[PDB]
């Protein structure tokens, strides 16, 4: 007929086997076919003691030799699957063990078996040529007729012929747990002998587990396990008529009021629901009866099932399953922008990282600053008051300090007759992204929304140009790599850009000096933009482009965006002179910049939001006051 | 008896005229903006009044010729040849952070989307803007930025973040259509401030499945929204490369501009388990809100904890559609983020099937910071497929497990919730929430053939003025949540079982508002029992026979069960039996000179005047002779002989077989019998002895 064997074979994943003093390969679709000729009687003229199969090669090969045959190379091939024989494995007896393959050689009596080849003393010893694929070895006593007793072999002692080898069942190492799902071990026979079908089968049941679906659970070949909480482990029936059976296993020898996870491990002596109503015992089936027992594993409100939430049955009858909700499950600051006010109990920084030993931040700190002459190590506290809100020192080199994160309450386009050096032209994938200002020798400024990537190997700085790639000054243009960017305070979107080596300043470049902490700016004062970027002409040259902005307050901004935008002190309005005119994409972190008197000087960076350049609506930049002395702080690294 | 008294449910089916407005086609989705609600349907756009329900303008875009050459807004109306194709809206969308607009998207023009401006003093023309979202890129053509929707499958989340319009659209795409254009599964779309096309801001900025298994791993996407800085979305897949079964998932993502950093996904599932199991595999519907009160501690969490809502179905053995087996299924947000987050432990996490590839070198030898990392955007970031899946219980206990639901929505009322559940059949209905029992459907008439569609739209201002916005077919309705009527209750159970928001009161004859009685005696505490039948009316003080009573109210009115150990009985001074086995809220059965009966419940009581006392008598038989065969019909005569319910005649212990049984005259067949000689028959009422003429037999 046509049959499958597999099912007695183990299977490993990811594997072959190489001999290397030795074997055929066909092609065939199912290796199942493969191993059910193996086990076939007169299949393959050698004695299959194992197979590979690869899907990708879709080619089938028997090995006559296990992987505990001397000699042999594993190797990790993910495509090659291994399916070996489990009777060399199986050491045991099942039953009257007929297909045993065991390496012993030994009597109950401790004399030597005597040899199947040679039928000295004994000569009932053609069983060799009788019996075809029995697999009796040259000296290893086995079962060739399957007969009741068990291995039996002859012995070269004289006086007795033969005497069935004493040979272990396989249930004496087998042991068992009460839960049951912690137990994976190597029975694969059911209570009534049958054998578990392949967890990787789907024939002949269509069952629901699947082992990649569901790993961690030792869905492997044939061996039991205990999937649905049983008191012991069950599988497929290999007959298609049986739908399952249980594994015979003989047992294994040798509370708080927080809730941690859903109450499965939990133990709580409550055992009233939401509703106030108790439950019953475990032992007491009334009102209505409950499977489980505690053989499988009080009147409590535990979780045998580990559903969501513990449950007892409620004595109100109508209500099969209650679950004590009730349980409490194991599991900011305001107007004060000074972290003095309040004592953060917090070792993490904004960026996640943890905090530094406190004694060392205290004397870097009194070294670095001597403001005033308390609080806790290691804490989201600060010292210094800062208006951005508490903080912490930290141990990376890089950065030694970072904020805690608690809450706490250009279109019509003008060239430039001249080139400025406090531009930067940020190069990302080898072209211009954004704009950046210049404040010392190797520190720079602009919006955090022009970084796509968070590495630095790609992104690149060029300066003292006037055009786009400076495709006029080729003589004094200058190229850097980045060597480290750092994001600014919570909702401030600007970021600091440190370069791989610092730029020696000249005539053309130029540093730009900060704003006053505390200054503010009179109405329309009229400052100056520059960019390379989108300004709606034809044909843009790539020259630098200049406009002219001014300042105007909070309200005329707000009837512009009629109510679109509340504005607040961390930011700076200005807008164009009712001509269509302002920045756009291409010019992001851009410079807004004005002087006291003389002196010019950065205040405002262009940030992206609300269109490009609407006529008559002024557009919004940050406050550079509104952090300056944070970036003094910072320019301590 | 029970099916004559069927008039005690409401009126399952009784027609209203509401607010409504008819398409021409069939719609896709809706939008409402200031009193305006725009609705997209196939070929066509449509404004319609809040108030008046009433179409203020519309727009076509009408039967589609395409051509092989042409683009998606290049000029071909000279074209002279070709497909006649038609667009259909599955992505729209209005923004509002630039300015008042509409962005719409049409299913055949390489799913390319159109913008739309509405001028300040009319803010409803949309013919007025047209405006393509078409970017030709010269940089790399190798990828279409502006080629978004998808033919196929389509759900956009459009929301603002650093001060840009960002586009989360996941895109079910066959794998036959891709050479043709290139486009990913998940991908985000950044607005550009001119308004004319989108960038990929990077590589790693979108996920899409390995081009082997385009054509198998169904992935359709059927919810997406936005909590606690995360974008979800809800979307069904096999549960294996291998399985070819199907479960839905939840997919949370950190919203940085760049693109997707912690992609996470997780198995939900929505089972009835009973004492001594149904797995519903399809999500069909989903809405985030904010819950109840008292779903607040029946969940455990606060008034404003937001909580998903889903509809799920049990899938085909092997396949995506149900079995017309729907339930609802409750998940707050923090439960799921904290079982992403924490309650999974390291092993169980795997390496995305679809994207990395089970023989790939991440999932080798890559592992999570999980308990130390969250949200955290790392270059080298670790997609990661959670194999332990998420289980809850239908909170209905599977009322409707029997019908399929196929839309639904939710709004809150004081201390309740009430779910505005969608039927397959087309059926609406709104259902308070609670886990302290199955909920009476206040309104469950039939709207429409067609299925109501997915999109549902719920408004309630000041938690007074309230409604609710639901397609069907080619229909939208505007349905307030402030109920309909108490009319159609049809028991004082039922009218005093609807949510105190409706004014619903028994009024001595059937439900209605406190104002409308005439008569003044409106109720709203106690339920007088009724009697609807009784059977029979005749019994004697000591005779007893089964005695069903057929009537509606009689359980004692509790807020959810209806006792039955609360009513007595009673023949006057004389109390009936109580069969509380066979006695209900609604049939009850007594085992005891015209009589009233006297049923109190547990809060009223009512008075029937048709028992009689009489004993049924005999006067003649007919014929006294008969054969030894028997055989013989006996017109046996008398009065009261149709009291009680069964008689036994027979004759020296074997049955004479009763013909007919009326109340003046009686017919049996007498059998064969042993011995020929003159006998008498015995009459048994199941308690009332009689003997009558004796009857002879011959040989």
């Amino acid at each position: 007929k046509r049959r499958n064997t597999i099912h007695e074979f183990k299977k490993s994943a990811k594997t072959t086997l190489i001999k290397i003093d030795p074997i055929k390969t066909k092609k065939v679709n199912t290796a199942d076919q493969c191993a059910n000729r193996c086990t076939r009687n007169k299949g393959l003229p050698f004695t299959c003691k194992a197979f590979v199969f690869d899907k990708a090669r879709k080619q089938c090969l028997w090995f006559p030799f296990n992987s505990m045959s001397s000699g042999v190379k594993k190797e990790f091939g993910h495509e090659f699957d291994l399916y070996e024989n489990k009777d060399y494995i199986r050491n045991c007896i099942i039953g009257k063990g007929r297909s045993y393959k065991g390496t012993v050689s030994i009597t109950k009596s401790g004399i030597k078996c005597q040899p199947w080849s040679s039928m000295i003393p004994h000569e009932h010893s053609f069983l060799p040529s009788s019996y075809r694929g029995k697999d009796l070895q040259e000296n290893y006593c086995r079962n060739p007729r399957g007969e009741e007793g068990g291995p039996w072999c002859f012995t070269s002692n004289p006086e007795v012929r033969y005497e069935v080898c004493d040979i272990p069942q396989c249930s004496e190492v087998e042991c068992m747990t009460c839960n049951g799902e912690s137990y994976r071990g190597l029975m694969d026979h059911t209570e009534s002998g049958k054998i578990c079908q392949r967890w990787d089968h789907q024939t002949p049941h269509r069952h629901k587990f699947l082992p990649e679906r569901y790993p961690d659970k030792g869905f492997d070949d044939n061996y039991c396990r205990n999937p649905d909480g049983q008191p012991r482990p069950w599988c497929y029936t290999l007959d298609p008529h049986t739908r399952w059976e249980y594994c015979a296993i003989k047992t294994c020898a040798d509370t708080t009021e927080c809730i941690q996870g859903q109450g499965e491990g939990y133990r709580g002596t409550v055992n009233t629901i939401w509703n106030g109503i108790p439950c019953q015992r475990w032992d007491s089936q009334y009102p209505h009866e409950h499977d489980m027992t505690p053989e499988n594993f009080e009147n409590y409100c535990r979780n045998p099932d580990g559903s969501e939430s513990p449950w007892c049955f409620t004595t109100d009858p109508n209500i099969r399953v209650g679950y004590c909700s009730q349980i409490p499950n194991c599991d900011q600051d305001c107007y004060r922008g000074n972290g003095k006010n309040y004592m953060g109990n917090l070792s993490q920084t904004r960026s996640g990282l943890t905090c530094s030993m406190w004694d060392k931040n205290m004397e870097d700190l009194h070294r670095h600053i001597f403001w005033e002459p308390k609080l806790n190590e290691n804490y989201c506290r600060n010292p210094d008051d800062d208006a951005h809100g508490p903080w912490c020192y930290t141990g990376n080199p890089l950065i030694p300090w970072d904020y805690c994160p608690i809450s706490r309450c250009v279109v019509n386009g003008i060239p430039t007759r001249t080139n400025i050096g406090w531009m930067v032209s940020l190069r990302y994938r080898n072209k211009h992204i954004c704009g950046g200002s210049l404040i010392k020798e190797s520190w720079v400024l602009t919006a955090r929304q022009c970084f796509p990537s968070r590495d630095l190997k790609d992104y690149e700085a060029w300066l003292g140009i006037h055009d786009v790639h400076g495709r006029g000054d080729e003589k004094c243009k200058q190229v850097l790599n980045v060597s480290q960017l750092v994001y600014g305070p919570e909702g401030s979107d600007l970021v600091l850009m440190k370069l791989a080596r610092p730029a020696v300043l000249d005539d053309f470049v130029s540093t730009i000096d900060l704003p006053n902490y505390g200054c503010t700016i009179p109405e329309k004062t009229s400052c100056s933009v520059y960019g390379w970027g989108y300004t709606g002409l034809i044909n843009y040259d790539g020259l630098l482009r200049v406009a002219h902005l001014y300042i105007m307050g909070n309200e005329k901004c707000s009837q512009h965006h009629r109510g679109k935008v509340t504005l607040n002190e961390s930011e700076i309005c200005a807008g164009a002179e009712k001509i269509g005119s302002g920045p756009c994409e291409g010019d992001y972190g851009g410079p807004l910049v004005c002087e006291q008197h003389k002196m010019r000087m950065v205040l405002g960076v262009i940030v992206p939001g609300r269109g490009c350049a609407i006529p008559n609506r002024p557009g919004i930049f940050v406050r550079v006051a509104y952090y300056a002395k944070w970036i003094h702080k910072i320019i301590l690294t | 008896c029970k099916e004559a008294l069927a008039k005690s449910e409401m009126n399952v089916n009784m027609k209203y005229q509401l607010p409504n407005f008819t398409a021409e086609t069939p719609i896709q989705n809706v939008i409402l903006h200031e009193h305006h609600i725009f609705l997209g349907a196939t070929n066509y756009i449509y404004v319609l009044n809040e108030e008046d329900l009433q179409k203020v303008a519309e727009y076509k875009t009408g039967p589609v010729l395409e051509h092989p050459d042409c683009f998606p807004c290049q000029d071909c109306s000279s074209k002279a040849n070709l497909v006649w194709k038609d667009n259909i809206n599955m992505a729209l969308v209005v923004d509002t952070y630039y300015d008042d607009q509409l962005i719409s998207c049409g299913s055949v023009n390489r799913g390319t989307c159109q913008r739309h401006v509405f001028p300040h003093n009319h803010t409803a023309d949309i013919q007025s803007e047209v405006h393509c979202i078409f970017s030709p890129q010269i940089e790399e053509p190798s990828q279409c930025p502006d080629c978004v929707v998808s033919a196929l499958g389509a759900k956009v989340l459009s929301s603002v973040k650093d001060r840009f319009i960002n586009f989360f659209v996941g895109n079910t795409i066959n794998s036959s259509y891709f050479p043709d254009h290139p486009l990913h599964s998940i991908s985000v779309r950044r607005l550009k401030e001119t308004k004319d096309g989108f960038m990929f801001l990077t590589d790693q900025s979108y996920i899409d499945v390995l081009p082997e298994f385009r054509d198998s791993y169904p992935i359709k996407y059927v919810h997406a929204f936005e909590s606690n800085n995360f974008i979800y979305f809800l979307t069904v897949q096999r549960e294996t490369l291998d399985a070819q079964t199907f479960h839905t998932r939840i997919i949370r993502f950190c919203s940085i501009n760049s693109g997707l950093h912690s992609y996470m996904e997780m198995p939900l599932e929505c089972i009835l388990t009973e004492k001594r199991k149904e797995v519903f595999n399809i999500l069909q519907a989903a809405y985030v809100s904010k819950p109840g009160a008292q779903l607040a501690r029946q969940i455990g969490a606060s008034l404003n904890d937001d909580i998903l809502f889903g509809v799920f179905a049990q899938s085909k053995p092997d396949s995506a559609e149900p079995m017309d087996r729907s339930a609802m299924c409750a998940f707050p947000i923090k439960y799921v983020n904290d079982f992403f987050n924490k309650i999974v432990n390291k092993n169980n996490v795997r390496c995305l099937q679809h994207f990395y590839g089970p023989n790939h070198e991440h999932c080798f030898n890559r592992t999570l910071l999980r308990n130390s990392s969250g949200c955290e955007a790392r270059r080298d970031e670790y997609r990661t497929e959670f194999t332990t899946a998420l289980q809850r219980v239908d909170l209905f206990m599977g009322q409707f497990s029997e019908v399929l639901l196929t839309s639904i929505s939710t709004f809150i009322k004081g201390d309740l919730t009430i779910a505005n559940l969608g039927t397959s059949e087309g059926r609406f209905m709104q259902v308070v929430v609670s886990r302290s029992g199955p909920s009476t459907p206040h309104v469950n008439f039939l709207l429409d053939s067609h299925p109501v569609s997915p999109e549902v739209i719920v408004e309630h201002t000041l938690n007074q003025n309230g409604y609710t916005l639901v397609i069907t077919g080619k229909k939208i309705t505007k349905i307030p949540l402030n109920g309909l009527g108490c009319r159609h209750f049809q028991s004082c159970s039922q009218c005093l079982s609807a949510p105190p928001f409706v004014q619903c009161g028994w009024c001595h004859d059937k439900c209605v508002r406190s104002e409308e009685c005439l008569s003044g005696t409106w109720t709203q505490q106690i339920c007088l029992p009724a009697i609807y039948k009784v059977f029979p009316n005749s019994a004697p003080l000591e005779g007893g026979t089964r005695l069903t009573i057929c009537g509606w109210d009689f359980g004692f009115r509790r807020n959810n069960k209806f006792d039955l150990k609360k009513t007595r009985v009673l023949l006057g001074n004389e109390s009936c039996t109580l069969t509380l086995s066979e006695s209900t809220m609604n049939t009850l059965k007594c085992t005891v000179f015209n009589m009233s009966i006297i049923i109190s419940n547990g809060h009223g009581t009512t008075q029937y005047s048709t028992f009689s006392y009489v004993d049924p008598v005999i006067t003649s038989i007919s014929p006294k002779y008969g054969p030894m065969a028997g055989g013989t019909l006996l017109t046996l005569t008398g009065n009261y002989l149709n009291s009680g319910n069964s008689r036994h005649i027979s004759i020296g212990g074997k049955t004479c077989t009763l013909k007919s049984v009326s109340n003046s005259i009686l017919e049996c067949y007498t059998p064969a019998q042993t011995i020929s000689t003159e006998f008498a028959v015995k009459l048994k009422i199941d308690l009332a002895n009689r003997e009558t003429s004796i009857f002879s037999y011959r040989e």
